[PDB]
């Protein structure tokens, strides 16, 4: 009825009040936790990705280094493969 | 005033010269391979190396297209030890794009001269870092990483990358500049001297 | 008859619920952030610090890599001199 | 019954086996370098490498001491690329210490088998998790980081370390166990796969 | 993001939902007792019989045995009233003019 | 044996109410003993009214109760006994009625012995008749009214209207056995007043 | 039994539905608590009380009690006098 | 303030709180009262030699239970003399403090502050005449005293019911207190049909 539901509504409204009040307090504390902690610049893969050119100065330099290492490697073998036989 | 397309061009241009300055100053390519030019009221160094010019141009043009589209979040210049892959220096440029500018009907109010004065200050700060950044002691190379919104279509010769973070680093924060459509923040993270 | 002091309540009650709803979804987002960061190793630098042993398997392995590269530069520079001095 | 000192020995022992199994299962070192042993009703692999044995005991022994004092908060197994230093995986174990256990007028009620069963589940979950983790395709090493109360006096042979965060990570909260005096929760963060 | 991470996520999610359901149940447990200790002091009440007007309404025939009987009673009281006056009037007129 | 349909359950429950109410009226002396006659129902000897007026009223209520039982909309039947003069509620028989709203979405009759339902009903009527061993003599002229609790969303028939619950105060309570047709379950109880 | 809970994804959907149901049951209970609350206190003011805690006393002999007696009596006196007077009048044919 | 003094001030109150209402409502013809000075406003008392004899017991007894702190309430019920149905109900929730027996310290609250509160309470009692429906039928009244259940029922006394009003409105007015007793009123009256 009117007077009845009124009694139940003032109870329902009063309960939602305490909740709303408690939530704000919680929300505040979580906020104080997030701001106070060490991990500040986090990566969110749902909003960000990192792109680059597949072939770039670094991939090229690393490949050159491997080829130079090989070339020097084979040369060292050749030279000792000549000094050995003059004996 | 500035438009979305004008802003994207202005920003891409800042990167083209800024990256050249960083490469020269940090000895990533021999100094005799750069030439001097008058730009931004200063005298700046730019490469003459064919392969580098083509690579930088490819990145800068793509950057410009992504800037127009407002989907770029950062540009990072990653300097690493060629042999070990260890990141030794990392210049990070945080980029904020105003996605509403696509819906503009009139060029924004900020003058291109005020924008150029902000960019000149940043470029001068980049060149001023030469008095203290440590000399790299091993052969290094660089790669340009571009952080973008997640739903960007990845062009043909591009691929996903890790973020190449640096460890045991100190930082120098530089001033930001903005066109009111694109705001650019600048900083460099570098290895703590040893000893 | 006061069937209106109950109609205003049906409005005040829907208010809080609408609010409580938002406060809950907000709280949720905050907790998800705090929890991911916790799983990532986040902590409060005022009540916690991180320690490790100065010599550990990682520093040891890194050191050996540095010594392998210095040894490589060494041999190259030496070999370099020989070839030069020898005519 | 469970006493403070007994909880410490149980937890320390758990870490010695837990760390060993992570190393074996992630292939940090060759299968051929471990040996099979039974514990917690499981067949577990533990390193035979003499240097590793020495390092682990040093940490576990110090950890037991801090567990007794209730001044330890986490133990983290950090796995990284040896050449580049890139952090690829972080196995984190939060440790909750009941500081009032120090004032106990009697051992706590919890069976040794009940705790061993909870421990068994923590270790098997780790094994069941490895199946879904990215393969380590580069040579790696590991380091043990211990989070402690800020005021803890630091031992000889120890120093402060940074947290070694992997911000570009995926994370999975795993299993926990408790002795009613020490509760250990396990979890793992690992680099988000690229390409 | 991978199909692999999915399996790990599922295991994790199930554990979390398990903890929620267990929290909600221990919560339903609390509500149920206070509801009882509430309906209990209500059984100790002088007044008895309760009803929820939320999902229940009480009906009856407007014309019924109790309503008919209360009517007759008033009707009987009215006749008794009208008779007392009738007699009173006969008396106060009986006496006014010497009949008495 | 043919199961229990929804209509069948309503017919059986309605009948239980017709006879139970009659027994209460006779036993509590709400109407003169000579206005009831003896009959056999459920294997027992029960008294039912011969009073034309009472008959009309009970039938009207029972007929409507049977309707609301079919629709599964009835939640209770209360027999209110009050002091005609002061209106005080002196006795209150409350019958909780649980209707299974699914018995309509049923393909075939429900499975419950006709004998088992009848034995259950007989057991409750038996308890009603036995209350003569403890219920107090009513020492004032009383009347009664039949309240029917229903679902809120129900068209109130003409001739009917909403009313109060007529709760009782300072009473004593006795719960009787329940009975069910698997379709309609019926609980029975009496709240009465003991002479201090 | 629970070992069969290798079906984490299917189990989560079930636990999800169980969460929803437990939430509904919770709210229904909260309001039932309200009804009980409203009723109890809204009656305690109307004079209700706890039989085990409260007892109501008064004077066996009181205004209302007495006024009820000189209603009763009056209707008895009146009835009597009508018969009395009737008798006298009957006497005198 | 003491445990006996309070038991006198409150007990005395109802004597005036009852007399006034009996007139306020007209349970007894105005032509049967006799105004007398008390508290801070003029009150009216009875002059019937039986009505006074009744109220004396109920208040003398009320006082006695005020000292033992076994009293919970006092209700003045107004009912139709013929029917017997209640039409108006006055309840005074009496709140006691049993520690008052364990003192040593006369309590701080002044008797003027107490009397000022009591004055107000009466104010509403009479200020509630153009709200409270009119009794268009011959009514009487009774005094109901709610007590603890283990309390011994005095001679001439007996237990009774709450004397509910079927469909009524409870309207709170105001209240007061001493140190050991906190009295709070309200008047409930039959709902206009």
């Amino acid at each position: 009825f009117s007077r009845e539901e009124a009694d139940t509504l003032r109870l329902k409204v009063e309960e939602l009040e305490g909740e709303r009040s408690r939530l704000e307090e919680e929300k505040r504390m979580l906020e104080a936790q997030l701001e106070r902690r060490a991990l500040q610049g986090d990566y969110d893969q749902s909003r960000t990705k990192v792109l680059h050119m597949s072939l770039n100065p670094t991939s090229v330099a690393r490949q050159r280094l491997r080829e130079d290492h090989s070339q020097l490697q084979a040369e060292c073998e050749r030279l000792r493969g000549l000094l050995r036989a003059m004996e | 005033g500035i438009t979305l397309r004008g802003s994207a061009e202005i920003v891409a241009e800042f990167f083209s010269f800024g990256i050249n300055s960083i490469l020269y100053q940090r000895g990533i390519y021999p100094s005799e391979t750069f030439t001097r030019v008058q730009k931004y009221g200063l005298t700046l160094l730019v490469t003459t190396d064919l392969e580098l010019i083509k690579y930088l141009n490819n990145v800068v043009e793509q950057l410009k297209d992504w800037l127009y589209k407002c989907s770029v979040q950062k540009l990072v210049v990653v300097i690493s030890n060629i042999e070990s892959g260890e990141v030794l220096e990392r210049w990070q440029f945080d980029i904020e794009c105003d996605k509403t500018a696509k819906d503009d009907s009139a060029p924004r109010e900020k003058s291109q001269k005020a924008i150029q004065d902000e960019i000149r200050s940043v470029i001068a700060q980049i060149t001023a870092t030469v008095t203290f950044l440590p000399l790299l002691e091993v052969s290094c190379s660089f790669d340009l990483l571009i952080y973008t919104d997640k739903d960007l279509v990845v062009p043909e010769k591009w691929e996903e990358s890790g973020p190449q973070f640096i460890t045991n680093s100190e930082e120098v924060r530089l001033r930001s500049f903005t066109t009111t459509i694109h705001k650019v923040n600048s900083m460099v993270a570098y290895k703590i001297p040893v000893n």
